[PDB]
């Protein structure tokens, strides 16, 4: 719920698109996110130009790796709220110890936690599979369980592909069970 | 169209050292030996889980380096004791630290803070008042040794600042004697014009790398820039890894003449890869099997041995991140040099620029200098240079390509045990 | 016997008696594990019954010093501990364990009272020595065949019993539970002095009970019919009575009133019970309830039980506690064992070999014999 | 056998004796945990509702093993890549509710109870070669009497077992043990004892395999208790592990 959503920009009309799960309508008249545009007097379709999207998405998480990787902290008191880019080696029981009141702990202002649940979010507006099971219907389910969708569930694979390498490189989205259990 | 017209090709816009004839020639890389410089720390070759750092290890980290640094200065300067930055000091005390600002914008000579580490200081921080310094040269992160006092215990107030130290030359085996001098292209990027996407300067660097026959090409990225206008607003219409594939097949097939060991480094602008730094080298191309020996991923910082000549390089712009923040009482770059060289890593600077994403582990791991490098590649948005910075031969070749007009490289020539001159000549060259 | 005269013998008897080489023998166990000797436990109660435990010895020569120097009137062999005994004091507290000991019975005359009429408490005769004739028979076989315990010393206990060991290593391994197992496995006779029937068999018989039952059929016409007489006179012949099912006790009255011997009430009593079937096996209930051993599972369920060691002299009969040679048992004699008084005239009357001129020599031969066969087991192995 | 597969995972039961040293996924972790919480539950559920002997209990038991997709019956196949799949998710799932069923005694014998009841019915489920298999594949070498010596104690074993017939104990095979793991059928008589070893009949043998079993797994369960500093400090795991008796499913 606090994940900014995917914003893509029609190649032809130039119209934002907001892209929050894999589909898109109710009954029959669901269909993947990307086989319509948001406009109605836009007859493009954004899975014609999935490299775009594909470029997009890079673009994105590119950002918000650099959000995460700005380490910025803001004082968790209410009368601070000092932020500061610079961690101090002063530290409390809790954390970093703010050197503009010497009193209040300085937490992250993007977290860990909060770019990977970004990561899983891009992940899973483009998981095909978990949408069918999980969030679609029974008979939308159907629906969407036939031919006139492979070559858009493909696209979408190769979508999530890009989120899953990503993933695979994040400290925060493999356990190590040697580890856990010795 | 500007730069397809220009008129002041292959001008040296800058020279040093042995003077050369209008022409340079190399071996082909038939006797040259190119490998990674042999320390005790293990080199970065493969990724590393990024993206979760912990304040905890960060701390560690940042401490660990001052602690490391101090001890070596200790030892050097026969320093008996440490004091803790924040006590009060009615005498003189001397006092390890890291520089810092004590607010978010750029450093001033009022704005100074020092942090202490954590085994004499508790991490404790301290403002520092300039007024009884006579002469000095601060950044952010560095770190440094004062004597000084504090009456009031609230403010430290240096009367001696203590130099830097850096670190020993490299001793170069007999084995790479009877070696002849090796020659040493090297380019950084942006490659491409701001409007196209051809990589036509690209194209006139390999044609000169195939007329001169160098040693090794040193390519630094970018090789698909993101500030690319292209890029940022969505133009291509070729995925980007497609669009690096293109250039590094181009790099490598083209220098099929020339037999030319090519070093590529990666950028932080670079779009298809890792955003984290040190940058891991590149992994998403293969080299075919007859340029496997030629072709060589290396990561960000780089220190190479070319027949025992040591090469640091970086892709990333140290002097241009560290001239915003540093401050001096009274050549500036040279100042910024001799930190670098001094402090001993390749990103001394904390907190680092807002266009840099640092894993202060890998950081740690992969960024201590082993050695004063005979040759350091660093390549600025400012102006090309050529200096000799405490017997280190700083070379900045500008980028290839200036916006809309062509850039510059530099050549040079390397051989170990000549005459300290390493060095044999340099050259800022147009392109 | 004169127990006056036991704290003038005692000395000798531990000075140029007492078979220490052999009894070191057997608790050293072939030196294989290590400490083994050295963690044993031993009890001592002196005169004025004053008792202690946790002794424990460096080797032979301790021993033998420390025993001829306190003159005990009472040595238990106990578990072997952990750490040495003697430094109990000195280990931390919940590390003191007992870990290996002889699996141990203890079967006394006076758990039988109930069922015996020629004695009573702690007075033996020949007429009711039989019983231990069959309970070594009946228990030992059982080691021998359903357990495979190889190495199985029986003691005179010195007055009122006998006592068993069984000392392969596998049983000197046996936790407390498994010692409990193999106690309640062996035991038949449940219940106290307020349960009248104590057997109850089921109608499938065991092949260990139907094996018991025969080892004590080839005893029983001589202990139950002719000798203890079990059927003499009515008070007797009641109890019997009173193990059966009350619908054919008139039956046999009459006929009890009719017969003139034992043998001929306990034909009647038979063919009685076998014309009335689920009480075919009643007799074998009364049998066992004559004849089976009794097994104070206390004795050998813990691992920390001091029991009485061979060789020692009772303080009241003045017996030696000396080994019964299982081939010879029918001719074991309860009271021609040797006392103290006997083998301290026998020893002033004529150094290795002092004891080789005693009555106590045969009993010392069977000893070495169960020692030579662990040896052969320990070698072997 | 696919691609990174092996003989890792020989039977479908085992005894979770080796613990799992891959690197997985964090969303595998967490889908694995829930699905043996959900068969747990289910165990548990069937359990307190039907007679562990019932048909409605394996009938039920076979559906919530096919629903959540656990090995639950063998395949005289081979090991195909999708029953390899299955193992793999037993073992590691096994071991990760280990990690949350090992805080509190409670806990530990609720997770015990579940296993052994899942571990029996499991074995219900196996025919005679399979069994076998299974028996030597962890050493425990039950055989098993031969006929011969079956014939040379005939009689001693049918007054042994309680309710055999000379057909019906014709059609028996026996097994022989040391006696100091059948103490509970020794202790009141019920088993018959030669030479330090007990003859114990076949609808049994799922017992002896249970209690070496759950001795295993206490042993292993005060281990991880012993172990659970290490794990604490990773958030990641710790909302799911510290919680999980508490998950709604
Ligand atoms: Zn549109
Ligand atoms: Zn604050
Ligand atoms: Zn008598």
């Amino acid at each position: 719920r606090d994940c900014e959503r995917f914003k893509f920009f029609c190649p032809k009309c130039g119209t934002e698109n907001i892209y929050d799960n894999v589909f898109d309508g109710s009954g029959l008249q669901i269909e993947p996110g990307l086989k319509r545009c948001s406009k109605p007097e836009c007859d493009a379709s954004p899975l014609d130009y999935v490299i775009q999207v594909h470029n997009k998405l890079l673009l994105d998480i590119r950002r918000y790796i650099k959000k995460y990787y700005s380490g910025w902290l803001v004082c968790e008191e209410k009368t601070c709220q000092n932020r500061t880019r610079r961690l101090p080696l002063s530290f409390s029981r809790n954390g970093p110890i703010c050197q503009a009141c010497s009193k209040a702990t300085l937490r992250s202002e993007y977290p860990e936690k909060a770019l990977y649940t970004q990561l899983c979010f891009y992940r899973f507006i483009f998981d095909w599979d978990y949408a069918l099971e999980k969030v679609v219907s029974e008979q939308e389910r159907g629906h969407l369980k036939k031919k006139l969708f492979q070559e858009s569930e493909n696209q979408y694979k190769k979508l999530k592909s890009t989120v899953d390498q990503v993933l695979s490189r994040s400290g925060y989205s493999e356990v190590n069970l040697s580890k856990l259990f010795q | 169209q500007k730069y397809g017209s220009r008129t002041n090709r292959g001008e040296v816009v800058t020279t040093y050292g042995e003077l050369q004839g209008t022409t340079w020639n190399g071996g082909s890389g038939s006797n040259t030996n190119v490998e990674l410089f042999t320390s005790l720390d293990e080199p970065l070759t493969k990724m590393y889980k990024f993206m979760f750092q912990k304040l905890m290890d960060i701390r560690e980290v940042v401490s660990i380096k001052i602690e490391e640094l101090g001890a070596s200065l200790k030892d050097h300067f026969q320093i008996d004791e440490f004091t803790s930055v924040s006590l009060p000091a009615q005498e003189t005390v001397t006092v390890l630290g890291q520089i810092g600002c004590d607010s978010n914008g750029k450093l001033n000579s009022k704005s100074v803070i020092l942090e202490g580490d954590r085994e004499h200081s508790a991490g404790m921080q301290v403002p520092v008042d300039l007024s009884e310094l006579k002469d000095y040269s601060l950044f952010p992160g560095q770190v440094v040794i004062m004597e000084g006092t504090n009456s009031t215990g609230r403010r430290f107030v240096p009367t001696k600042l203590y130099e830097g130290v850096p670190l020993p030359f490299h001793q170069p085996s007999k084995e790479f004697e009877e070696c002849p001098q090796q020659m040493v292209i090297t380019a950084c990027g942006p490659f491409t014009t701001s409007d196209t996407i051809t990589y036509d300067a690209l194209k006139d660097l390999i044609d000169i790398v195939n007329r001169d026959r160098p040693d090794i090409c040193i390519l630094l990225g970018p090789f698909l820039d993101a500030k690319h206008e292209q890029i940022e607003n969505l133009q291509l219409t070729v995925t980007f890894e497609d669009v690096f594939k293109r250039c590094l097949k181009m790099i490598i097939e083209g220098t099929r003449p020339s037999g030319c060991h090519l070093v590529i480094v990666p950028s932080l602008r670079d779009v298809h890869h890792d955003p984290v730094y040190p940058q891991p080298p590149f992994s998403c191309f293969e080299p075919a099997k007859e340029d496997k020996e030629r072709v060589h991923f290396v990561a960000d910082p780089c220190t190479l041995s070319v027949n025992g000549v040591v090469i640091g390089m970086t892709s990333t712009d140290l002097l241009f991140h560290m001239g915003a923040e540093e401050i001096s009482s009274s050549d500036r770059f040279s100042r910024i040099l001799r930190h670098i060289l001094t402090q001993r890593s390749y990103y001394p600077l904390y907190p680092p620029n807002e266009e840099i994403n640092i894993d202060y582990e890998a950081l740690y791991s992969y960024t201590p200098m082993p050695v004063t490098p005979d040759v350091f590649i660093v390549p600025s948005e400012l102006r090309y240079f050529i200096k000799d910075v405490t017997g280190c031969i700083c070379i900045n070749p500008g980028r290839l390509t200036k916006g809309l007009v062509g850039g510059t490289y530099a050549r040079f020539l390397v051989k170990s045990g000549a005459m300290r001159s390493t060095c044999i000549s340099a050259q800022v060259v147009r392109v | 016997y004169d127990p006056a005269s036991l704290p003038d013998v005692l000395p000798l008897y531990y000075r140029r008696l007492f078979p220490f080489y052999q009894y070191f023998r057997w608790l050293n166990y072939g030196g294989v594990v290590k400490n083994y000797f050295q963690h044993r436990e031993f009890s001592f109660t002196l005169k004025d019954d004053v008792y202690v435990r946790y002794q424990s010895f460096n080797n032979q020569s301790e021993l033998e010093k420390e025993m001829q120097k306190m003159c005990p009137y009472k040595i238990d062999i106990g578990a072997v501990y952990s750490h040495r005994p003697s430094l109990h004091n000195t280990v931390k507290s919940g590390t003191f364990q007992a870990q290996e000991k002889e699996l141990v019975f203890d079967i006394d005359m006076t758990d039988y009272d109930d069922v015996r009429r020629c004695c009573s408490s702690a007075d033996i005769c020949p007429k009711c020595w039989t019983l231990m004739t069959i309970a070594v028979r009946i228990l030992d076989r059982a080691l021998a065949e359903d357990f495979g315990f190889k190495h199985r010393l029986w003691v005179y206990s010195g007055r009122r019993g006998v006592h068993c060991w069984v000392c392969d290593d596998s049983a000197r391994k046996l936790s407390q539970a498994e010692r409990s197992a193999v106690a309640e496995y062996l035991s038949v006779v449940k219940g106290g002095e307020e349960t009248i029937k104590k057997v109850q068999l089921p109608e499938t018989i065991h092949p260990f009970i139907g094996k018991s039952l025969k080892m004590v059929e080839r005893y029983f016409e001589k202990y139950a019919l002719v000798d203890q007489d079990i059927l003499e006179n009515k008070q007797c012949w009641d109890k019997v009575i009173a193990l059966v099912p009350e619908v054919a006790r008139e039956s046999l009255l009459r006929e009890f009133s009719k017969a003139r011997s034992s043998v001929e009430r306990w034909d009647k009593l038979s063919s009685c019970l076998e014309a009335t079937r689920r009480y075919s096996n009643i007799p074998k209930e009364i049998m066992l309830q004559f004849c089976y051993p009794r097994l104070d599972v206390n004795v050998s369920k813990g691992l920390n039980h001091l029991l009485k060691s061979p060789f020692s002299v009772h303080p009241k009969t003045g017996r030696i506690s000396v080994p019964i040679d299982c081939k010879k048992l029918d001719q074991f004699d309860p009271f021609s064992v040797p006392t103290i008084s006997l083998i301290c005239s026998e020893l002033d009357n004529v150094r290795t070999r002092d004891y080789k001129r005693t009555s106590l020599a045969p009993y010392i031969k069977v000893f070495e014999q169960f020692l030579d066969k662990l040896d052969q087991s320990r070698k072997g192995e | 056998t696919g691609d990174r597969k092996g003989d890792l995972y020989p039977s479908s039961l085992q005894f979770y004796q080796h613990p799992p040293t891959e690197n997985i996924s964090l969303i595998e972790f967490e889908t694995f945990a829930i699905e043996r919480l959900k068969l747990l539950k289910a165990v548990e559920n069937l359990g307190v509702s039907y007679v562990k002997n019932s048909e409605e209990y394996s009938k039920k038991l076979e559906l919530e093993l096919r629903k959540l997709k656990f090995p639950y019956r063998p395949l005289h196949e081979e090991i195909s890549d999708d029953v390899y799949d299955l193992r793999r998710k037993d073992h590691i799932s096994h071991f990760i509710l280990r990690l949350a069923y090992c805080q509190s005694e409670d806990l530990r014998r609720w997770f015990i109870q579940q296993e052994m009841d899942l571990f029996k019915f499991r074995f219900g489920l196996l025919t005679k070669e399979s069994v076998q298999e299974f028996l030597k594949l962890n050493d425990l070498q039950y055989v098993a009497i031969s006929e011969d010596e079956k014939n040379m104690h005939k009689e001693d074993l049918m007054n042994s077992s309680f309710g055999l017939s000379l057909t019906k104990m014709e059609d028996t095979e026996f097994y022989k043990v040391p006696f100091q793991a059948a103490l509970d059928l020794v202790r009141p008589r019920k088993v018959f004892l030669w030479r330090g070893f007990a003859f114990i009949p076949h609808k049994d043998i799922v017992s002896i395999v249970l209690n070496d079993f759950r001795a295993k797994l206490s042993k292993a369960l005060a281990l991880s208790a012993r172990s659970l500093p290490v794990v604490q400090s990773d958030e990641r795991l710790q909302p799911l592990l510290n919680h999980l008796s508490h998950s709604y499913i």
